[PDB]
């Protein structure tokens, strides 16, 4: 029984995306295993034998990682944790360091609680079903599933009758149609240098009271930095997001949460007002349960069902779009004011934040004390758009971080 | 041209035999792809892609300053050089060598060097996160 | 002084001012009128043709767009292939740089690369000062 024990797959749980497999007791990269180099000739015999070489040592290191949690901890946490790289495992795909830093991370939370987690992967296995959700992700990666939700639409009762999912597909398919079409088709790489110092205030403004940390802040670290930070390098926790775990007429795939490209998805995906035909009673179940689950993604960055959000021209209400502007003057007049703003209007003062952000620097003076104040300046209209939106969800500052709106 | 069969049967390497476009490929440790394609200018142009770029972000513009500035220091013979493949993403090694001045022992010399080079640039890029 | 009578042959067959190693390492030449040339005899035995220019920005779009094609310029390179483009230590500059060894040259094959690197710097300055356009 030469299987590698779970510390050695922490030893080598990095924030990188080197394959790794499992052999002879240990797990490390191929290489490695050998003090010399190996090479062979490429050929029609080979790269299908060298393939099917990879895909074998792929699920039996997945595998071995499966058994490794099993023995250290009890099946269903071993179960929970390993679920993460389960899907992907199964069809060949490799077993990489981060991955692994993933799954240990993930252990050490669900450890210690893990209904959290279980909420969030059922959440995203429901979205998972959602071609809303689908077609967003193909918005972000274009080559994976190219016109997937186009050639979706030209569907109905004969092509897909159904009363368990197919009702809930054709109830989706308007949100369908106005989800490919807006955006960039691809979005874009909406970065200044400061939407990266932007999320870093997020970072803080997540940590307020009140405020979700699980979801939002490995999603705003994915947008700055390119991942999350995970556990092993409410709460943050381990930092670990489910997967998205698509299957389609289009093939079957795994998105990582650590890319950009699907928090992007997800974002857009969550943006829209409730839509009330699949929220219907009346509506098919799992229509229900879709809906059911974006609100509730939704409402974890503090957007409301009412909210609607869309990228649009950089729509909104007119209250909207004058307390985006407010928040855009902020970001762009100071580092520290945003935050400070946000607890304000999450405390309902925001009629207060031009004299709570107020910076006093002490002039030398006689008789009293000179100051010298900066202060946002917000107009009368700008805080009372604030005033007017409440707490401001997580996902509108991440919205506009992005520059979305 | 096919001079190189004296280079592999020297250090037990497998046959390259170049056809279909005058093509060959090595396949090191599992993880890169060696080419050794044939200049029209009598000269032999070995290169293998050794990874990804970020599509996006801070990533790619960490990875954009490294690749810019490692092209001016003496990264190989035969002017080895990093670049960036057409698709935006893959990190490509190149370098090429007359074949007059090419034997077999100085091959060996040079086809070392691309892959401790390349190895190392793997490595580089993979650790761009910090 | 081991390239000097390769420099001093390639000088006169190509009717150009003498090149003189400065005490055997570096010496310049005035291309065109527009840009200057290096002349770079290291130590390993072995010439360096240099040249620098231009300059990207010290950030924003227009620098990540040199950067986009900085890393796209040295892919799949024609001609000889002795030249690689990048950017000074001082992260503004350009450098258009190759370096061959000693045994490699005759004073024909040096005159094919001082033509490209001439004609590679006139393209690659003017594609670097329309980045954009």
């Amino acid at each position: 029984s030469p299987v590698p024990d779970l510390e050695q797959f922490r030893a080598i749980a990095a924030q990188k995306d080197d394959r790794v497999i499992s052999k002879r007791g240990e797990v490390k990269e191929p290489s490695t295993f050998h003090k010399g180099h190996k090479f062979a000739s490429v050929s029609e015999g080979v790269l299908r034998k060298k393939y099917t070489k990879f895909f074998q040592e792929n699920i039996k290191t997945h595998l071995d990682l499966k058994q490794a949690l099993l023995k250290e901890e009890k099946p269903e946490t071993a179960l929970l944790a390993y679920s993460l790289v389960s899907p992907s495992g199964y069809r060949g795909e490799p077993l990489t360091e981060r991955k692994i830093l993933e799954v240990v991370s993930l252990l050490d939370e669900v450890k210690v609680e893990g209904d959290t987690y279980q909420q969030l992967k059922n959440t995203f296995d429901s979205i998972s079903k959602d071609p809303r959700m689908q077609v967003s992700l193909e918005n972000q990666y274009p080559g994976k599933m190219d016109g997937f939700g186009a050639q979706l639409l030209e569907m109905g009762k004969e092509k897909l009758k159904g009363s368990g999912v197919n009702a809930a597909i054709n109830l989706a398919l308007p949100g369908v149609g106005l989800l490919v079409a807006t955006g960039r088709e691809l979005h874009k790489a909406s970065v200044n240098g400061d939407a990266e110092a932007y999320h870093h205030q997020l970072e803080q403004i997540s940590q307020l009271p009140g405020r979700d940390q699980r979801l939002s802040m490995p999603m705003q670290q994915t947008l700055a930095i390119g991942h999350a930070m995970l556990s092993a390098e409410q709460g943050p926790m381990s930092g670990v997001l489910p997967r998205l775990e698509i299957s389609n007429v289009k093939g079957d795939f795994t998105f990582s949460m650590q890319e950009p490209a699907a928090v992007r998805a997800l974002m857009a995906y969550l943006g829209p007002k409730e839509d009330t035909s699949m929220s219907s009673p009346q509506a098919p179940k799992e229509a229900q349960e879709m809906e059911a689950a974006r609100l509730t993604l939704k409402q974890m960055l503090g957007s409301s069902p009412n909210e609607h959000l869309v990228p649009d021209v950089d729509m909104p209400s007119q209250t909207e779009s004058t307390a985006n502007g407010a928040f855009k003057k902020l970001l762009s007049e100071d580092w520290d004011w945003l935050m400070p703003a946000v607890r304000a209007m999450d405390k309902g003062e925001a009629n207060k934040i031009n004299e709570k952000l107020t910076y006093k620097l002490p002039l030398d003076a006689a008789n009293g004390r000179v100051y010298l104040d900066k202060s946002p300046n917000l107009s009368g209209a700008q805080l009372d758009a604030l005033d007017k939106l409440g707490s401001p969800s997580q996902l509108r500052l991440m919205y506009l971080a992005e520059g979305w709106i | 041209q096919p001079l190189l069969d004296e280079f592999c049967r020297l250090n037990e390497l497998p046959p390259l035999i170049l056809e279909d476009g005058n093509r060959c490929q090595l396949l090191v440790d599992d993880r890169f792809v060696l080419y050794f394609t044939a200049t029209e200018d009598d000269a032999l142009m070995l290169s293998v892609a050794f990874g990804g770029l970020e599509k996006s972000g801070e990533l790619r513009v960490r990875g954009l300053e490294l690749l810019a500035r490692a092209n001016y220091q003496r990264v190989g013979s035969g002017n080895l050089a990093l670049s960036l493949a057409p698709n935006g993403r893959q990190l490509v090694l190149a370098g090429r060598q007359p074949t007059e001045h090419l034997n077999s022992a100085n091959l060996t010399v040079w086809f070392h060097e691309i892959i401790e080079q390349t190895e190392l640039w793997q490595a580089r890029f993979a650790m761009l996160d910090q």
